[PDB]
Parts: structure tokens; C-alpha cells; sequence
RNA sequence: GCUACCUAAGAACAGCUAAAAGAGCAAGAUUUAUAGGUAGAGGCGACAAACCUA
RNA sequence: CUCCGCAUAAGCCUGCGUCAGAUUAAAAUGAACUGACAAUUAACAGCCCAAUAUCUACAAUCAACCAACAAGUCAUUAUUACCCUCACUGUCAACCCAACACAGGCAUGCUCAUAAGGAAAGGUUAAAAAAAGUAAAAGGAACUCGGCA
RNA sequence: GUUCAGCUGU
């Protein structure tokens, strides 16, 4: 008796579109949340200069 | 290879001029019964598929305002209702589309 | 393996080399400008 | 020689057609009414009448919902699939899906084909439609019609 | 402003054996930006009699 | 898809901002062409310094230990003179040298696979020949100027 | 360095 396991809803990862660049943005976040220590966190957070 | 001579307007009218360069004449033309205007046989009338795209953008323009978002197609069926009607029991518990023009005579409701 | 780049665009090596101070460093440099002069040149020089 | 070669070749290769016939097929099942060149609506023709045949298995099916994710790139189209678009052909066994043949596009002359989910809420197409039963010919053909069924029942 | 050589003051070079540093696999007789110098009876050349904006 | 990308330097000089167009790209929206209008604001960077004498043996390499050789970018004092202040210039772009199928060339910093930047298919058909790629029975350099390791 | 052994649409 198994219930409908559907995939979940949320925007492409690699499309060229508005909604997939904002998944690619929560992508890289998503590595300062799991980064341990802060000398990590903060490396991420400022490699990119612009 | 380089062509030898020069070739004539008399044989260069020849190769232009021969029956298989000419553009055949169609005899599947007909005329659309609905609107009168030209159509092929075999072809959708160009001036009533127009017409009927032409509503068909501004009910999706309508479908986009209440869905208000990307991935948000809904999980039941969809009733497009003209001004001065009013849901079918039939049409009943479907997303509702409510277009600010009268039923065109084309578009019959179901 | 490129062909036709020999210049190499240098706006100090272009006045130093054909600037007005040196065509008037010389005789040769300021006959120079004396022939574009008589010639009506719009450009005496770099 | 392509005898018996049933696909076309398109795009960039294989993995580029079946790609190319996804996104129109994903369009299709949001739109229910898509225009492309005739040949690759054509081509798409084919999986857009199998999608409907696996969303019948239903969602509970495991081998269903694979192909489901894999054929609709946007995730919402896939619940529409198996709740909305399989529902409305329940009745039915095929012939989900009619094309038709449109005025060729102006920029690049391509043959234009307009491609739909029977049974969408959008207006209808201007199918074509056979002449009247009450025409000169068909009358003829319906007063012999009818004088075959006496000889028959006689 | 190409190229050859040179001058001034700069710059670049991950890993792997890694003693030895070396075009070993992949820090040098290396590569490279800038400015300057050497001019046709010439210049420059690890010399092809080559190159010196075809 | 990513081959990059962003920035600086150098070069270039208004060269896809607005409006309009009868001009233009395959394309009667686009526009890098035409007309008009607008724009880049210094803290970054450039642009520096009173005289006379005098001073300056000990590299750099995490500079400490052990070492060297090709022997090294980095420093003053004395007396005199001097009360004043924030000017000027660069700051735009899809950009340069080329080649005219990116054929190619191009210094530095950062990113090291991208948060930045991009689109190989005008439509169709699926003949030959041609190019590239992939797979290949048995054999495995045989037949060929000469295979590979 | 060969021969040999080995691999390849040469
Ligand atoms: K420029
Ligand atoms: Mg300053
Ligand atoms: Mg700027
Ligand atoms: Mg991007
Ligand atoms: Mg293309
Ligand atoms: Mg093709
Ligand atoms: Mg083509
Ligand atoms: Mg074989
Ligand atoms: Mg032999
Ligand atoms: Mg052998
Ligand atoms: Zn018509």
C-alpha cells in the first residue's frame, strides 16, 4: 500500500533561467551552512570579488 | 574546373526558361466557408486560426494572473466562462477562467 | 603563427618615435616636416 | 537507404532529439496546445500519445513516475499528468492527441503543424469538417443507401 | 611597436620522485609585460647565410 | 555549453543608453547604421619633494637551526630654509593587434568551477562522394616507402 | 638496439 512519491517542485539547476539562477545562488549557500569551521564560512562567502 | 567559355543568353534562357524551373500553378486553393478568405485544402485556414489563437493568448494571459507564479499548473480542469455566465454543475469544482467579452459564436460552450 | 599583427599599438613609443619633438631633433627630422608642409599635410606629425 | 528507419534525425544527435521532443512535449502537456515545425510534432506525436498510456498506470506506479520525471521537466506538469490529463482519457484507448497542419511560418517558410490534448478547455480549432449529408451527391448516395436495405430485407 | 641581440628596472612558474635539481613525469642556457639602444657600404645572428614591420 | 568569467594594465575612443527613422543584419522585434538627447562626479589612479655637506661592509629564501653561490630591489645625519592646504587630469562601451570559416595574438590579480559568462540545430530530407567520431565477426602488419607500445 | 611476445579497420 504505497502512497505517489513525486519529485519535488522546485526550479532547474542548470537551466538558463530566472528561477534556476536563484537555485544556483541557494546551492552555494548552502555550502556556508555546511562549511564547519568560520575560517570556512568566511571564505566563501568572500572569494568571489566583484 | 574553370569554365571553358562564356555560356550564351540563348542557352542561359534555355536552362532558366525550362518547365522544371517554373513555378507550378496550385489547384488546391479554396475558399473558407466560415470567413471567405483563401485556404488549402489540406491546410487550416490562416485567418480563422489567427482568430482562434488570438483568444487563445488572452485566456492564457488570463490562466498566468491566477496562477501568479511558474510551476504552479493546477491538478484539475479548466473552464473558460464568458460575462453573463455562470458555472455549469457540470463545470463544477474546476479552476474558472473569466474572460471580459461575450462567448464568441466560434467558441460554443460545452 | 599570426600573420599581419607586426603593430603593436604604444602611444609613448609612437610620440617618442615619430613625435613632433623628434622630427625637430634633426635636420633630417625637420626637413621632414618642411616636405609635409609644402605637401599641405593635415598631419606635420605624430 | 533508410528502409524501415522509423526516427527522424535531429537536433545535434540522439541524446539532442529525444531533448528536443522533452521540451516540446513538456510544453504540450502544460499549453495542452503547441505550434512547431510539422516534422518534429510529428516526431513528438508518437511519446505525447505513450506519456498519457503511462499516466493511466498511475502515480502509485513506480515505473510510471520514472517516466514521468524524466519526460516533464517541470515537476508541477507531473502531478497535472497523473490527477488531470490520464482522468480525462480514462475512456478512451488512444487518439488522445489530433495535429493539424498550419499556414507555414513566415520567417523560414517551415511546414507548421499545431499539435493538442483532445478535450482542452481552450477555444476550439477550425477542424475540417466532411460536406453535408444533404448535398446533391450524398443525397444520391443516401436514396441508394436506403433502397439496398429493402432489396436486403426482401 | 615585427624579428635578432642587448640595456634599465619588473613579473610568472601546480603536483609528483623530490638527497641532486631537473624541459624527470608533468626554477631554467626558462618564459614574459614595459621603456630604451644597435640601421642598409649597415645592424643583429647557440651561422638557417637567417632575420631587420611584404 | 562553459572554451570561461570579473577586475587592472595596455590599446581603443562613444562604438547594442533613451527617442525617432523610410537606414541595417537571413530577419518588412533587434540594431553595433543614421538624426536628436543624455552620460563617466574621488577617496582609486596619475600628477610629487628647498639647499649644502655627510651617511649607507652583514642578501633573499616563514629567516630560526643546518647551508651555501650566480653574491643580491629596499636605511642617513648635521646646519640652514619653510605657517598652506585638497587644484588639475583618467573614470562610458558588447572595446585592442589581427584574420576575414578565431586563422590567430594578447601582461597582471582573483575565481579553480563558477554566484560570472554563453547557444553547436533557418526548415526539411536522411542519395552518392567527402570530413570527423563510434562499433565490428575471423585474422592481427599479412598487402603496403615506412604501423603502435 | 633488434628479433620475439602483444595490440590495432593499416
Ligand atoms: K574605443
Ligand atoms: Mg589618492
Ligand atoms: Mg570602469
Ligand atoms: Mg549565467
Ligand atoms: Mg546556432
Ligand atoms: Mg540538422
Ligand atoms: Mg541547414
Ligand atoms: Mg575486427
Ligand atoms: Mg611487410
Ligand atoms: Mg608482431
Ligand atoms: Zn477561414
Amino acid at each position: 500500500t504505497p502512497v505517489a512519491r513525486y519529485p519535488p517542485i522546485v526550479a532547474s539547476m542548470t537551466a538558463d533561467s530566472k528561477a534556476a539562477r536563484l537555485r544556483r545562488i541557494e546551492r552555494w549557500q548552502a555550502t556556508v551552512h555546511a562549511a564547519e569551521s568560520v575560517d570556512e564560512k568566511l571564505r566563501i562567502l568572500t572569494k568571489m570579488q566583484f | 574546373a574553370a569554365p571553358k567559355n562564356r555560356r550564351t543568353i540563348e542557352v542561359n534562357r534555355c536552362r532558366r526558361r525550362n518547365p522544371q524551373k517554373l513555378i507550378k500553378v496550385k489547384n488546391n486553393i479554396d475558399v473558407c466557408p466560415e470567413c471567405g478568405h483563401l485556404k488549402q485544402k489540406h491546410v487550416l485556414c490562416a485567418y480563422c486560426y489567427e482568430k482562434v489563437c488570438k483568444e487563445t493568448a488572452e485566456i492564457r494571459r488570463q490562466i498566468g494572473k491566477q496562477e501568479g507564479g511558474p510551476f504552479k499548473a493546477p491538478t484539475i480542469e479548466t473552464v473558460v466562462l464568458y460575462t453573463g455566465e455562470t458555472p455549469s454543475e457540470q463545470d463544477q469544482g474546476k479552476r474558472i477562467i473569466e474572460r471580459d467579452r461575450k462567448r464568441p459564436s466560434w467558441f460554443t460552450q460545452n | 603563427k599570426a600573420r599581419g599583427n607586426e603593430y603593436q599599438p604604444s602611444n609613448i613609443k609612437r610620440k617618442n618615435k615619430h613625435g613632433w619633438v623628434r622630427r625637430l631633433s634633426t635636420p633630417a627630422g625637420v626637413q621632414v616636416i618642411l616636405r609635409r608642409m609644402l605637401k599641405g599635410r593635415k598631419s606635420l606629425s605624430h | 537507404i533508410s528502409h524501415g528507419r522509423v526516427f527522424r534525425r535531429m537536433g545535434l544527435g540522439p541524446e539532442s532529439r529525444i531533448h528536443l521532443l522533452r521540451n516540446l512535449l513538456t510544453g504540450l502537456v502544460r499549453h495542452e496546445r503547441i505550434e512547431a515545425p510539422w516534422a518534429r510534432v510529428d516526431e513528438m506525436r508518437g511519446y505525447a500519445e505513450k506519456l498519457i498510456d503511462y499516466g493511466k498506470l498511475g502515480d502509485t506506479n513506480e515505473r510510471a513516475m520514472r517516466m514521468a520525471d524524466f519526460w516533464l521537466t517541470e515537476k508541477d506538469l507531473i502531478p497535472k499528468l497523473f490527477q488531470v490529463l490520464a482522468p480525462r482519457y480514462k475512456d478512451q484507448t488512444g487518439g488522445y492527441t489530433r495535429m493539424l497542419q498550419i499556414p507555414n511560418r513566415s520567417l523560414d517558410r517551415a511546414k507548421m503543424a499545431v499539435i493538442e490534448y483532445k478535450g482542452n478547455c481552450l477555444p476550439p480549432l477550425p477542424l475540417p469538417r466532411r460536406d453535408s449529408h444533404l448535398t446533391l451527391l450524398n443525397q444520391l448516395l443516401q436514396g441508394l443507401r436506403q433502397d439496398l436495405r429493402q432489396s436486403q430485407e426482401a
